[PDB]
């Protein structure tokens, strides 16, 4: 019976509805990030679009600056709202401060948005769990999580909406350091991340790659189609 | 239960307010709206068709936002106007501030996100109104965009929402030419979708209401179909029928 | 309602033309029907009869 | 389209496949049930034992001397003594009888009230018997001492205290209670949350009760036919005062004393009445300690809970740390653990967990200790007990730190 | 005593299909039958002292014999029996009746006349107990099962290990856990895995159904749940599943209804029996729930249920095991690729991946075929499937 | 109706008798096959009331928690009419029941029994003796000779199962 | 009578001087339960039925084949379906199948 308001505490002190809204993240399309030396990389899986639907306006990874991105899981009317606010935060920040929106910056303003909307009544958290990657750092790459609740953390490689627990299971199994020494093993570490995760064909995946000092670059899919070609070989290589 | 109101989150994480009305939102009559390579166009059902009732704007369902922009509209009566008014202000906001044409998508980004802000803050209750969005930009040209009580909207080629939307949809995924549809074709296909989209047969004229949009020299005219024209669609597709019947 | 408790559930939707036709045939044997009283116009008079 | 099968059709499916050793296997299968219910029928007997002493045991050839000789006799209670005397005796269910002793007794061996023979056609009383002892309400004593002691529970002192200076301090040292004028609560109402250990303590009394120890069972005192339930609490109160101090423990008193409402439980509400005047009222109970338990107080009658009754309301309330590091080692004593096992530990992962749960989780060491042939349970099994049986019956714990 | 009353059941057959081999197997069990029939039917007729005592016994008994409750041992060679209309009844104990066997509450056997008693009832037991007791084990083996490892070894580790290898528990100095609760979505196996327990066990097996344990009667539940837990006790090791248990272990709530408070009385009489005052000896109980949340917390705290075994809608690799044990007796034809079924969205469970199989069987019968094709399969999942009405959001998440 | 009968009969015959059916609630429950048996026990007993000749020499005295569940043609006219109201003892009513359940015991001239009364509000009578009674035994505890105020404020919590502790936000 | 026949609940009849059992008699069955045995057949049959001839296939199916020929179903080797669920609008003829049937 504690379950029903944002600001009552359980006998065990646990703020439940905080972690009923973690289970809308836990229903979105699956999004993995891991960051290289040179590289960030935000994988995530397309639902099968309909038939008869374009699929220009279901876009899911979307840039908040000019090098930041981010790819978030859960509801799209909550996800559509933060990415709005973190974009005129970024654009906010630059005018006072000249200097760019770092993303550990925007990521604490996402954070900080979803604790205030999750602090008082009438007021729904937001269900959308973000992952915020970008070369802000003039020089160092960072990846950050914003968990419904509020929190944030750096992750070199996390996974978020359907299938987070296998899809980090892999990731922590298969990161290391001779893993993300290049960018095309980076990208292809997304691939098979992701793969576990979507069992289905091309434009199943989605991947935005971003490099030092350039811009967010969504490969097409023959560029994932080359990759995932690449991924089998070695498969049959390894067989 | 957790459903007292739209902020309360559902153990399994789902607003059980929104999908409710989203559910409600299928009481609303059937509306449709098929793109075709010159132009889109929209199709609604007039549900009251009473002998006694006087039709005195001819638009019920159908609604003039712009003079590029037109979206239709299914649910609640008091929610449709109020969102129709809202779009035409955030509509003629952005040619103030800007001086040219909201490209359709912004419309709709709008309009979903006060819809998202009604289902979000406390002491409000969720949109019922689902509007097909129609219109033509200079960046992507003839768009349709649904827009659902939840402020999920998307692209889409040819879509119907209201009574018996599953079918209409259906049948329109099995027999929609992609980049093959002229605006008679698309005519003469949302026809047969409102045919047995309604359980009424004969699809009376007075009974079904068409708008279509066309990029004429630069103007983009919105038209709502006279009784004669779709009088005379609708004799079509009964000589159609009668043709296709000659096979049996 | 578990595949192994029910195994079959059939659907009893209702009769469509050809079916309110038959049903009228079957439930029509035993009354005096006049020359000229085509069933199929019946039917085609009750557009989603229960049966 | 479908086409239903024909007889063609059914004759050709069940004979164009196999047939060359299906109808053989078929048949051998058929005949060998039928052969099985040969055997299970022609054996089918199960003598059922009956009490026959062994053959020298009895041997006797008078017994058939004694069955003619001795005859049955209804037994009844004279309710009233008539005065040659006559004696009014009610045959049970019977009827009402006026009948006089016959040759053998005399008129000052019967007294009204005792329960005495008659025979089954004139109804003359011919023998006095002993006073009816009830064997349900007789078996429901102890008479066997439950070999759990006060050392198996732990984390409950202040709540072992209270239980003893209700049952067993003024039974042992009644001293103590009469010099200062204080007069010790007589009723115990153990409840807490289910698991918690109640009837642990329950049985460490009767253990060293030193004393009658009445354990009572509420299926007897629920009884088919109206007003027996009531007679059976009244009997067992009986026998609880023909005794000295007698403790009576009424087990999950929840069973029968729910709230009156108005037929419902109706007999139920009876007895449960019946036990209130007894508990309190008048004819005080006398030195009988009731001690009652229940893992849900709030359905209880107010009647049957008020502090005349149950005077002392014990609560027995999930351990504290101290408590589960406690009953982690009770219910370790016996396990072959490592001389490492960090107890304190394993008690701060069980927040809230009662004794049961604490008993359960060293069981599940145990077994997975004897899953990989190992006989030393490890503190890792432990671990993994407690993850098994606490958590399991991420992103929640995300946010916290 | 009184040692366990197994199950009786006859040897498996390993071949299974229609091959000799199966043939001289059942041929070889067939002829040690009929070995045991003449045997028996040799005895009697082959057979050609105590005869006097046993005529003796019998003559002083008299029939019929009455069957009543003795009420107290007055002496050594007297007692009150109360006759089952209830009235009390002063009789003579004759010679050959063992006296220890006499306590208060037996039922006493009595001449019907002179009503003296003759013999102790031994069994009496409730004919509505009696019937709970196993004695053709069911057919289905653990092999029987596609997956639920996990589940196997809980459920043995509880019920079956202990008895065959006692040695690992009393040398840890654990005591086996002694009571499993199997709960999970409908269809998953829990029946099954106690059908298979059953097979396999050598200890008495009851089975109940959480309504039969309720008796129209106020005090009839209570005493049927106290009879029913005597009956295994006296056979000492024993196995009682309770499927059904959400019939009668609701949680407990303030009623104003004698049913639902008889109901809860009969709930508490069990969990008393389960773990209460006394020990509860060696009898392990099993319980199936499709719903556990609705429980009463103290039927399924730790001590009474000591493994809550889950049993969830089987997974990729658990449902192709499944379409192997119920395909293998089916006759597969070439194409039957499995695995198109087996992907599923989420939710195809053993009764569908049994009704499935069945439904495939029938559609090849359709056409007139024995051996199935994937388009059998594929219509059999369609026409089978259909379940569940909606059980999904709308397309909000992305 | 036997025994009632019997029992109003052995009133009857001793002149100056008093009957006190305590417990009423057991058979005086509304009318609703055991209920028939009750019911007709009830009957007998409003009979014997109204077979009463009026201000005879036997009076019946009834008790009850709870007169909701009574019959009310128990109450009527000429049968039990004087409906003596027992309240939840007062303030001075609490501090007079803890002056006359605490009389046998060694008790400090120092106990503030009107602070008492107010601490126990929605005490019955009966509580209120288990709350001495839980004074003297906690002052046994101490092994004090003498009971204390403060014991008794200990037994008010006992009382009622309530646990004090030193709260760390109660400062 | 032998005393393998008297099965435990096979409601005996005794002889009112010695008790002795001299017939088994039909076994008890609660009265209600009797009621619910269709001792006369209704009158609906199948050609009565117009509209569900798939539907009366699939419910023969499960009513009559696997009762008439189990065979079939132990060669293919499937467990035979036992239930079967009729659901539809009011009136539709469900319970005249089940006439039918
Ligand atoms: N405090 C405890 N210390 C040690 N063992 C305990 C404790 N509580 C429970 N146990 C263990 O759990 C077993 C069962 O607990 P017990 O029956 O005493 O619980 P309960 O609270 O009386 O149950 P319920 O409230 O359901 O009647 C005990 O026999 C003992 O082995
Ligand atoms: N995992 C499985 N492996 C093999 N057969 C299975 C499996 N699950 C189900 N089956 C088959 O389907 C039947 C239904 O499963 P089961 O009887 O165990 O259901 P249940 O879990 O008891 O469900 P309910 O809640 O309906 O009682 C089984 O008897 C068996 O024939
Ligand atoms: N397909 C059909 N063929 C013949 N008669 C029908 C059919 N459907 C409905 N009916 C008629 O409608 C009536 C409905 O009766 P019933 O079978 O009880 O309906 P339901 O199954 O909906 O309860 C029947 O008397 C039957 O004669
Ligand atoms: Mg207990
Ligand atoms: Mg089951
Ligand atoms: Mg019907």
């Amino acid at each position: 019976s504690y379950d029903r308001a944002i600001t009552v505490f359980s006998p065990d002190g646990h703020l439940f509805q905080v972690e009923y809204a973690q289970e809308a993240v836990k229903k979105g399309s699956t999004a993995v990030g891991v960051r290289g030396r040179d590289i960030v990389v935000l994988g995530v899986e397309k639902k099968s679009v309909a038939k008869l639907q374009d699929e220009r306006t279901v876009r899911k990874i979307c840039a908040l600056d000019d090098n930041v991105c981010m790819a978030f899981a859960g509801l799209t009317a909550d996800a559509r709202i933060v990415i709005n606010r973190a974009r005129v935060e970024c654009q906010s920040h630059r005018l006072t401060v000249e200097d760019p929106v770092t993303v550990e910056y925007i990521t604490r303003y996402i954070a900080s948005l979803k604790q205030r909307y999750t602090q008082s009544n009438g007021r729904r958290p937001f269900g959308i769990s973000a992952l915020i990657v970008g070369f802000d750092f003039d020089g160092t790459p960072r990846l950050y999580q914003t968990d419904p609740s509020g929190t944030y953390h750096a992750w070199k490689a996390n996974a978020i909406g359907r299938g987070a627990k296998s899809v980090r299971e892999f990731l922590e199994k298969n990161y290391t350091d001779e893993a993300i020494e290049t960018d095309d093993l980076t990208i292809k570490l997304v691939i098979k991340a992701l793969l576990e995760v979507v069992q289905s064909g091309g434009k199943n995946i989605e991947l935005a790659v971003m490099r030092r000092d350039q811009s967010l670059k969504i490969l097409n899919p023959e560029e994932i189609e080359k990759y995932v070609v690449e991924i089998e070989k070695e498969k049959e290589e390894n067989e | 239960r957790y459903d007292s109101r739209t902020t309360i989150f559902s153990p399994e994480g789902r607003l059980y307010q929104v999908e409710y009305a989203m559910e409600a939102i299928g009481h609303a009559g059937t509306c449709l709206g098929i793109l075709a390579n010159d132009g889109v166009l929209l199709a609604a059902e007039r549900r009251n068709i009473h002998k006694l009732l006087d039709e005195v704007f001819f638009s019920e369902k159908i609604y003039k936002l712009n003079e590029d922009m037109a979206c239709s509209v299914a649910g609640i009566t008091s929610d449709a106007n109020v969102l129709t008014n809202e779009l035409r202000l955030i509509a003629q906001r952005y040619l103030l501030q800007y001086q040219e044409p909201i490209p359709c998508e912004q419309l709709v980004t709008a309009l979903c996100d006060i819809k998202q802000a009604y289902t979000q803050f406390g002491g409000k209750r969720p949109f019922g109104v689902s509007l097909l969005y129609i219109g033509w930009d200079k960046h992507y040209g003839f768009q349709l965009y649904q827009s659902d009580p939840s402020g999920n909207y998307g692209g889409w080629k040819a879509t119907c929402i209201g009574n018996n939307s599953a079918a209409a949809v259906s049948m329109l995924k099995q027999d929609y030419k992609e980049g093959e549809m002229t605006l008679k074709s698309a005519l003469a296909l949302a026809i047969k979708v409102l045919n047995k989209t309604m359980d009424v047969s004969k699809l009376s004229a007075e009974k079904v209401e068409i708008a279509t949009l066309t990029r004429e020299n630069g103007k983009t005219v919105i038209r709502v179909l006279k009784q004669k024209e779709v009088e005379q669609l609708i004799k079509k597709h009964e000589e159609e029928e009668a043709k296709a019947e000659r096979e049996k | 309602l578990r595949p192994g408790r029910i195994d079959r559930k059939i659907e009893f939707p209702p009769p469509n033309e050809e079916a309110r036709l038959d049903i009228l045939k079957i439930h029509s044997r035993k009354m005096n029907l006049t020359r000229g009283i085509n069933l199929r116009k019946i039917a085609e008079l009750m557009p989603g009869a229960s049966g | 389209p479908i086409r239903a099968l024909d007889e063609g059709d059914i004759a050709l499916l069940k004979t164009y496949g196999q047939s060359t050793y299906s109808r053989q296997i078929k048949q051998v299968e058929d005949d060998i049930q039928q052969l099985l219910k040969k055997i299970n029928e022609l054996t089918g007997i199960k003598e059922s034992d009956t009490g026959l002493a062994p053959p020298a045991l009895w041997d006797l050839a008078a017994d058939k001397q004694t069955l003619q000789s001795e005859q049955p006799l209804q037994v009844a209670r004279c309710t009233k003594i008539i005065n040659d005397p006559k004696y009014i005796i009610n045959v049970k269910q019977f009827a009402k009888f006026v009948v006089d002793l016959s040759d053998q007794v005399a008129p000052t061996d019967i007294e009204e009230g005792m329960r005495v023979g008659v025979d089954r056609n004139k109804y003359q009383i011919h023998i006095p018997l002993p006073p009816k002892i009830d064997p349900t309400v007789t078996m429901m004593q102890v008479e066997e001492k439950p070999d759990v002691t006060y050392s198996d529970v732990g984390g409950c002192k202040e709540q072992i205290e209270k239980l003893r200076e209700v049952v067993e301090t003024p039974l042992l040292h009644p001293e103590r209670f009469v010099n200062l004028g204080i007069e010790p609560p007589k009723g115990v109402l153990l409840f807490g949350p289910p698991g918690t250990g109640k009837t642990l303590c329950a049985r460490a009394v009767a253990n060293r009760t030193d004393a009658c120890f009445i354990r009572v069972i509420g299926s007897e005192l629920v009884q088919k036919y109206v007003g027996e339930g009531a007679r059976m609490v009244r009997e067992l109160f009986e026998m609880a005062r023909t005794k000295k101090a007698c403790l009576i423990f009424f087990d999950e008193i929840d069973a029968i004393g729910g709230a009156r409402f108005d037929g419902g439980d109706n007999e139920v509400q009876r007895t449960m009445l019946e036990l209130i005047n007894q508990l309190d009222g008048f004819d005080p109970r006398g030195n009988i300690k009731v001690l009652m338990a229940t893992n849900r107080p709030d359905t209880l009658d107010p009647a049957l809970m008020r502090p005349g009754r149950l005077d002392r309301k014990i609560e027995f309330s999930l351990p504290d740390l101290e408590g589960r590091t406690h009953i982690f080692k009770i219910h370790a004593r016996s396990m072959s653990v490592e001389r490492d096992i960090r107890f304190e530990l394993l008690a701060r992962l069980c927040p809230n967990s009662t004794g049961a749960e604490i008993r359960s989780v060293c069981t599940e060491a145990g077994m997975f200790a004897i899953r990989a042939r190992r006989k030393i349970a490890t503190e890792k099994d432990f671990l993994e007990a407690v993850n098994k049986v606490i958590k399991s019956y991420t992103p929640r714990y995300m946010t916290y730190n | 005593t009184k040692g366990p009353d197994a199950a009786s059941k006859l040897p498996l057959v390993t071949p299974h299909t229609q091959c000799r081999l199966k043939l001289l197997k059942l041929e070889r069990i067939k002829d040690y039958l009929l070995m045991e029939e003449e045997f028996i039917r040799n005895q009697e007729q082959m057979k050609p002292k105590q005869e006097e005592e046993r005529s003796k016994v019998d003559d002083l008994r008299g029939t019929p014999m009455s069957v009543g409750t003795l009420e107290e041992i007055i002496d050594d060679n007297h007692a009150i029996v109360s006759t089952s209309v209830g009235s009390e009844h002063y009789v003579s104990i004759l010679s050959f009746v063992d006296k220890d066997l006499l306590e208060p509450g037996c039922s006493v056997l009595l001449n019907h006349k002179v009503h003296a008693v003759i013999g102790v009832l031994m069994d009496d037991t409730d004919p509505l107990v009696t019937v709970m007791k196993v004695e053709k084990a069911p057919q289905e083996t653990y092999a029987d099962i596609g997956g639920l490892d996990n589940q196997i070894q809980e459920i043995k580790e509880s019920v079956e290990l202990p008895l065959t290898h006692p040695e690992y528990y009393e040398e840890m100095g654990i005591k086996p856990p002694k009571g499993v609760i199997l709960y999970g979505p409908p269809g998953t196996g829990k029946t099954l895995l106690a059908k298979a327990v059953a097979n396999q066990t050598s200890a008495t097996f009851l089975r109940v159904v959480g309504s039969e344990l309720i008796q129209k009667y106020l005090g009839d539940g209570p005493k049927l749940v106290r009879e029913l837990f005597r009956v295994a006790e006296e056979h000492a090791p024993s196995i009682v599943f309770i499927d059904e248990i959400d019939a009668i272990g609701t949680k407990r709530y303030d009623s104003n209804s004698g049913g639902e408070r008889e109901i809860q009385r009969t709930m508490l009489e069990l969990l008393n029996q389960l773990d209460g005052f006394d020990s509860r000896g060696d009898v392990k109980v099993i319980m199936a729930t499709n719903r556990i949340e609705t429980l009463d917390p103290a039927l399924i705290r730790p001590g009474r249920i000591d493994r809550k075994i889950e049993f969830p809608l089987p997974d990729e690799k658990t449902k192709k095991r499944i379409f192997q044990i119920h395909t293998s007796r089916m006759t597969l034809a070439d194409d039957v690729t499995l695995d198109d079924l087996i992907m599923a969205k989420d939710d195809l469970s053993g009764a569908d991946i049994k009704a499935i199989c069945t439904e495939a069987g029938l559609m090849a019968l359709r056409e007139r075929r024995m051996k199935v094709t994937n388009e059998d399969f594929k219509k059999s999942k369609e026409n089978v499937l259909y379940k569940k009405q909606e059980g999904t959001p709308e397309g909000l998440y992305l | 109706a036997k025994l009632v009968r019997d029992a109003f009969a052995l009133a009857k015959e001793k002149a100056p008798s008093i009957i006190f059916i305590d417990e009423l609630d057991a058979i005086g429950t509304k009318r609703f096959a055991g209920d028939r048996e009750v019911q007709r026990t009830m009957l007998e007993l409003l009979n014997q009331l109204d077979g009463f000749q009026p201000n005879t020499q036997v009076k019946v005295i009834a008790a009850t928690n709870r007169v909701d569940i009574l019959d009310p043609a128990l109450l009527r006219s000429g049968r039990l009419d004087r409906k003596i109201e027992f309240p939840m003892p007062n303030e001075e009513a609490r501090a007079r029941i803890m002056q006359i359940h605490s009389r046998k015991m060694n008790v400090s001239p120092d106990v503030n029994y009107e602070e008492l009364a107010r601490c126990t509000d929605d005490f019955n009578g009966a509580q209120c003796k288990a709350v001495c009674v839980e004074a003297g035994m906690i002052a046994l505890r101490r092994g004090a000779t003498e009971l204390t105020h403060e014991d008794y404020m200990e037994g008010i919590l006992e009382v009622q199962a309530k646990k004090k502790a030193n709260l760390q936000y109660y400062a | 009578i032998d005393i393998n026949d008297v099965t435990p609940n096979c409601r005996v009849a005794l002889r009112n001087d010695s008790y002795t059992l001299h017939k088994i008699l039909p076994n008890k069955v609660d009265p209600l339960v009797s009621l619910m045995m269709v001792e006369k057949v209704p009158d609906s049959t199948y050609e009565m039925i117009g509209g569900l001839d798939k539907q009366i296939k699939e419910i023969k199916e499960v009513i009559e084949l696997p009762v008439k020929h189990p065979e079939l179903f132990e060669a293919l080797g499937i467990a035979q379906p036992k239930g079967v669920l009729l659901y539809g609008p009011p009136g539709t003829g469900k319970t005249l199948l089940a006439r039918a049937v």
